[PDB]
């Protein structure tokens, strides 16, 4: 679950790893905020 | 055509996405793909010469 | 990885039979490997469930074997009773021992037939000699052979020990084979039956003797301890006290060249200041007729080795010394009677000549310290002294073990000690009557509790009512408060976690100081500690009345003055036989909130009154005081050098000053040494006692058979670093033992290296000392996911507990007497919490361990459990360990050695680093959650459970905290403030702490702030993410540290830890699931 | 030589890196090693001479 091309999705270089480990932290985040204010 | 991933860690490098604190920049990386390229590029020229 | 072959040799050692067979089970993280291991114990299951040779499938299963981890070894061998004698002849060909009756004062101490002291049963008791501990004299006898066994053959060093152990305990076996074995119960009590033809003391002697020889390196070891073990056989009261007295006077013998001082509670600040030891000749004079006693008690060897130090009086051969003194405490307790033990202390000369200008100004200077400790809260007028009711009410789990009080819980009875339980019990029937203190007199005179300690008298427990407690909690916690920052109080200056444990003598030091130190243990029974000592606390309160308006308060302080007026008249149940004596003693002793602060009070006050009575003679300037309970040290500096005939004099003087208020000593003033019970220092350099009996206890707890082992290897730990070292693979046998449990009446099951040392509820040693191990591997991993699901058990007892109707009745009150109108939300997290505190009553904690260790060994049984992902701490150091790099250094020699008793490579460590500087909050104390919880409580809760706290949301927090005693608005503004978010990083730090025993023995003397200990640990810095970087340095340290004490040898370290793994391992930071056991610590200082 | 963790150390400590942050400066130490710089300083000489 990324919005990034396939060869990168299966990929084992370090920037990919760092942006896809970012991206589910922003996330998880956003749903978070979501949720507060929600409730 | 040129990688996606050595040009999205130049891009996101040079954008210095802060994982922390939400930003109006993630959303740059939406759609960066190859097979969209060659849409774009597909339809243009056909457009225009139809 | 060596324990598990001297399992094995100890199985085939000790049963030897055809019929005797070894059944191994083991496991692997890999599946198929895994089916492998489950083929290999089901076929060996079927084998031994048909007399069929095993040996054969050992080989088909090779990799099992070699790569797969162990986790235990069954045993099938019938009983075989008395196997241990038919085994034990052979080691017995000396002579037996005979007592000599008339050596000590009394005629039951002595170590003669039982028959000859009790003839009939229904006056017996085994309490007297009681080793008070879940492990059997028959285990200790087959230990013993064993090593000697095995240590037949070799050809060193080894064999020169090995002849003389293997004479001791011939002289040992001797004189048990001379009668035979007493036999141990299911509960390891020893009965009449047995008892009844045999010596009443022959199992402690025999214990601490195998404890002693166990400990045995060299010849002068050897010597002490052949002339400890045939003497101890029959002296059973005048020995440690004897041979422990002279230590007194030898630290006022060695010069100072070189000097260790402190700053604040853990600092250091070397010196290379020399100072000459002025001993006066009167004290040589006391110090011969020492040693004569000594000689006169059967003592060869021992006075020689304390005579030939005497010629050079130099502190190189002075540990001599410290060994010995140390070889004193493991010859056990003297357990003689509740009666003799309290006329120890109910002795009592009390006159109508002592002074008066003494007492008045004595009694005074107790009114202006308390005065000093509550000015400040009683005028400003704090919430903890209004409702001091309500905060007693909660800090009940921090008080004493009241009497035995028949209760009910709906449809049980129940006799517990716990003072909380008795709240809960007269709540329900009308009794909880706080306001009105009961008397103590003629019509109710007071039970007693006995504080025991070998080499020295028995002290006194007072066992109160519940009102005694809540009277004093509050008060007495802003006194000590208070005294958190004042330096004089020794037990409570501090900053919220130490001690001041490595003194503070040493400052001024010099030629032309001295130092007078005074045990004043014995100062209970003492005319200073009744009446003016009560009136003068009495006049403080009635000035702290007049100094507050609330009305609350002042009831509260004339609760306490009631509390005080009902002490000053105190009598004392104690049994003898069947009738029973009491006795007026309206005086001070231990068994209260009130007693050890005040008694530092008191302590002070006599001596700075005492000290202001040498200014008639001296002229000198009070550079310091310290008093912490059993002994106190005052250090005094002159005009000019100092003379023997001043400190003759001085002594003289002070002997006399005391004397005039009716007050024994044994007075001692010095020039560079100090001996206490805790601690001692001979020419600037601090050593330690390291008296704490392994195989033998003070009193009978209740832990387990496991959990006891835990214990014993932490004294032992601990013993060893303060100098007294035992052979550490006797320990390990004893603790396989006492880990070993019987399934039925043939089968046996011994756990493994990989069970007994793994962080969890169930730890109990290493596998190398001083060094606790992780997991880098699969299989660790494994298991420790695997007994983290299985730690969490229940008690059914606690269950019912809290479903009757009087539990229901106390959480009720205790919310309508804090806050009301939220009876379903809140309350049902009150009971929660209460039960948080239930779980201090033992037969709870034994339902829950033994539940434990029955889950733990339904699946030590049978194969192993994945146990479904739940993350611990070798899930992280799995992940550490990848990017690391390790390489030869070389760190040189620049630390000043002040503990030479220690092992030398802990030495050569602290030879190298420094040693630790702070000391940083195991409980998270200075924490802003804890902050509040030491302002309206006293209550612990445990890092697991804060660690757990943080983790949830921002809502349960409040229910939680508000549970605990605190109100609701501070919680609500801890919670609006983003406080626990400064708080998630501290208490994370504690937990981890805690986890790795990092505040917790060896580990607890060694600097991680040091500048050489971080040039070594090359980590590069990221941040942001501060939890990885920060466990990141304290693992590479602990690499390290542990290479180090492991090989002697330095190394570095480099992590070029990729930004990923640093995100991947934040997100696994805060849903950690691990824990370490209580009893498996080691504190340096007990 | 200078170790070449110190150096890293050195390094690390004077860019002030982020770890939650696409970082541009992040890629300087790919390969600062030894066993490299003698390959390099023995490389360019050789070349130069041949």
């Amino acid at each position: 679950e990324i919005k990034i091309a396939d060869e990168v999705k299966k990929s084992n270089k370090e920037e990919s790893k760092q942006l896809l480990e970012v991206l589910k932290t922003k996330e998880e985040h956003q749903k978070e905020v979501q949720y507060e204010i929600l409730q | 055509l040129v990688s996606t991933e050595a040009q999205i860690q130049k891009m996101s490098q040079d954008l210095q996405l802060e994982a922390l604190t939400i930003q109006s920049e993630t959303q740059f990386l939406t759609g960066i793909n190859s097979q969209a390229a060659n849409d774009c590029f597909k339809t243009l020229i056909a457009a225009m010469l139809s | 990885g060596k324990y598990n072959l001297i399992l094995s040799e100890y199985l085939s050692f000790i049963y030897n039979s055809q019929s005797a067979v070894q059944i191994p089970i083991y496991y692997s993280s890999n599946s198929e490997l895994e089916n492998r291991c489950i083929e290999f114990h089901s076929k060996c299951l079927e084998n031994s469930k048909n007399g069929l040779s095993l040996k054969k499938l050992f080989v088909e299963y090779s990799d099992v074997i070699e790569n797969a981890t162990l986790l235990s070894i069954l045993s099938y061998s019938y009983d075989k009773y008395n196997a241990v004698e038919r085994k034990l002849v052979k080691y017995a060909k000396g002579k037996p021992l005979e007592a000599d009756l008339t050596v000590n004062e009394l005629d039951y101490e002595n170590n003669k037939i039982t028959s000859e002291l009790f003839p009939t049963a229904e006056e017996y008791t085994d309490l007297l000699m009681d080793p008070a501990i879940l492990t059997s004299l028959s285990s200790n006898l087959n230990a013993v052979m064993f090593w000697l066994e095995k240590h037949e053959n070799d050809v060193a060093e080894k064999l020169k020990i090995y002849k003389r152990r293997l004479d001791l305990f011939t002289i040992v076996a001797s004189t048990v084979n001379k009668y035979g074995v007493p036999r141990h119960n299911a509960k390891y009590r020893y009965e009449y039956e047995v008892m009844k033809d045999k010596p009443y003391y022959l199992v402690t002697w025999a214990n601490s003797s195998i404890e002693m020889l166990m400990s045995v390196f060299s010849h002068e070891d050897y010597l002490i301890a052949r002339e400890l073990i045939v003497l101890s056989y029959s002296n059973r009261s005048t020995l440690a006290k004897l041979v422990s007295s002279p230590m007194s006077i030898l630290v006022a013998l060695v010069d100072i060249n070189g000097t260790f001082i402190t700053n604040e509670e853990l600092e250091l600040e070397f010196s290379n200041k020399y100072v000459r030891a002025i001993v006066p000749d009167q004290t040589f004079d006391e110090l011969k007729q020492m040693l004569d006693n000594m000689r006169k008690a059967g003592l060869t060897d021992i006075p020689k080795m304390i005579q030939d130090w005497l010629v050079d009086c130099s502190i190189e051969k002075f540990p001599l010394m410290a060994k010995i003194y140390s070889w004193s405490f493991h010859v056990g307790f003297r357990k003689q009677k509740m009666l003799d033990a309290a006329l120890d202390q109910l002795k009592t000369e009390y006159t109508e000549d002592v002074d008066d200008e003494m007492y008045r100004e004595y009694t005074m200077l107790i009114r202006d310290e308390v005065v000093k400790m509550l000015e400040e809260p009683v005028k400003h007028d704090d919430h903890l002294l209004q409702d001091s009711e309500l905060a007693g009410l909660l800090s009940m789990s921090s008080a004493s073990n009241g009497e035995s009080r028949q209760l009910k819980f709906g449809r049980k009875t129940i006799f517990s000690t716990k003072k909380n339980m008795h709240v809960m019990d007269d709540m329900a029937n009308g009794r909880y009557t706080p306001g009105i203190i009961p008397p103590v007199n003629v019509d109710k005179p007071i039970p007693l509790g006995r504080r025991d300690v070998p080499g020295r008298r028995t002290r006194i427990i007072f066992i109160l009512p519940y009102e005694y407690f809540i009277a004093q909690h509050a008060v007495v916690e802003k006194m000590l408060i208070y005294a958190k920052h004042t330096r004089e109080y020794a037990e409570f200056y501090s900053q919220s976690n130490q001690l001041l444990s490595y003194g503070d003598v040493t400052r001024f030091l010099s030629n032309n100081s001295m130092v007078l130190y005074t045990d004043v243990s014995q100062w209970d029974s003492s005319q200073h500690n009744t009446q003016p000592f009560r009136k003068g606390i009495i006049m403080g309160l009635d000035m702290l009345a007049n100094m507050t308006n609330d009305a609350r308060v002042i009831q509260t302080l004339n609760l306490y003055k009631q509390t005080q007026i009902n002490l000053m008249d105190s009598y004392v149940q104690i049994p003898d036989g069947n009738v029973i004596k009491k006795i007026q003693y309206g005086a001070v002793a231990s068994g209260e909130k009130q007693t050890k602060a005040a008694n530092s009070i008191a302590n002070l006050a006599l001596i700075k009154t005492v000290l202001s009575r040498i200014s008639n003679k001296y002229s000198f300037a009070t550079k310091i005081i310290r008093v912490d309970g059993d002994d106190n040290y005052a250090v005094l500096q002159f005009n000019t050098e100092v003379t023997k005939q001043m400190v003759q004099d001085v002594s003289n003087d002070v002997r006399e000053t005391y004397a005039r208020m009716n007050t024994k000593v044994k007075a001692l003033v010095s020039t560079v040494g100090i001996e206490i019970a805790k601690r001692y220092i001979a020419g600037g350099k601090i050593f330690f006692r390291a008296g704490i009996n392994l195989l033998n206890n003070e009193k009978k707890g209740q832990s387990t058979q496991w959990d006891q082992a835990a214990v014993l290897y932490s004294n032992y730990i601990v013993n060893r670093l303060r100098g007294f070292e035992t052979d550490r693979e006797f320990i390990l046998t004893k603790i396989m033992q006492m880990t070993s449990v019987a399934i039925t009446g043939s089968l046996r099951l011994f756990p493994s290296e990989r069970v007994l040392t793994t962080n969890s509820t169930f730890k109990v040693f290493d596998s190398e000392d001083f060094i606790i191990e992780y997991g880098t591997t699969d299989d660790e991993v494994y298991i420790q996911r695997a007994f983290m699901s299985l730690s969490s058990q229940k008690s059914g007892i606690a269950d019912e507990i809290a479903a009757s109707s009087t539990f229901k009745n106390y959480v009720s009150r205790l919310s309508e007497q804090l806050l009301f109108s939220k009876n379903n939300i809140v309350s049902r997290g009150i009971a929660l919490t209460e039960k948080a505190k239930l779980n201090s009553y033992a037969p709870i904690s034994l339902e829950k361990r033994r539940a434990q260790i029955s889950a733990l060994l339904t699946m030590l049984q049978k194969p192993v459990t994945f146990k479904s992902s739940k993350i611990t701490i070798n899930d992280i150091l799995r992940d550490i360990k990848p990017f690391f790099t390790v390489n030869e250094a070389h760190l040189p020699i620049q630390y000043q050695k002040f503990m030479p008793t220690l092992p030398d490579n802990v030495q050569y460590i602290i030879q190298c680093i420094g040693s630790r500087t702070y000391q940083i909050e195991d409980d998270g104390s200075k924490s802003a959650i804890s902050r509040l919880i030491s302002k309206y409580s006293v209550y612990k809760p445990s890092i697991e459970e804060l660690y757990k706290v943080i983790s949830l949301h921002e809502n349960e927090i409040q229910l939680y905290l508000i549970s605990l005693g605190i109100p609701k608005i501070d919680a609500d503004t801890y919670v609006g403030s983003k406080i626990y978010s400064q708080d998630k990083y501290r208490i994370l730090e504690s937990y981890v702490y805690n986890l790795l025993s990092i505040n917790y023995g060896c580990y607890q003397l060694f600097d991680f702030n040091s500048p050489d200990l971080e040039k070594l640990i090359r980590i590069p810095f990221k941040g942001k993410i501060p939890a990885v970087t920060f466990i990141l340095h304290l693992y590479a340290k602990l690499e390290v540290i542990n290479h180090a004490i492991k090989n002697g040898s330095w190394i570095s370290l480099f992590c070029n830890y990729p930004k990923s793994e640093m995100i991947k391992l934040w997100k696994k930071m805060w849903n950690i699931t691990s824990l370490r056991s209580p009893y498996t610590n080691a504190n340096f200082f007990q």
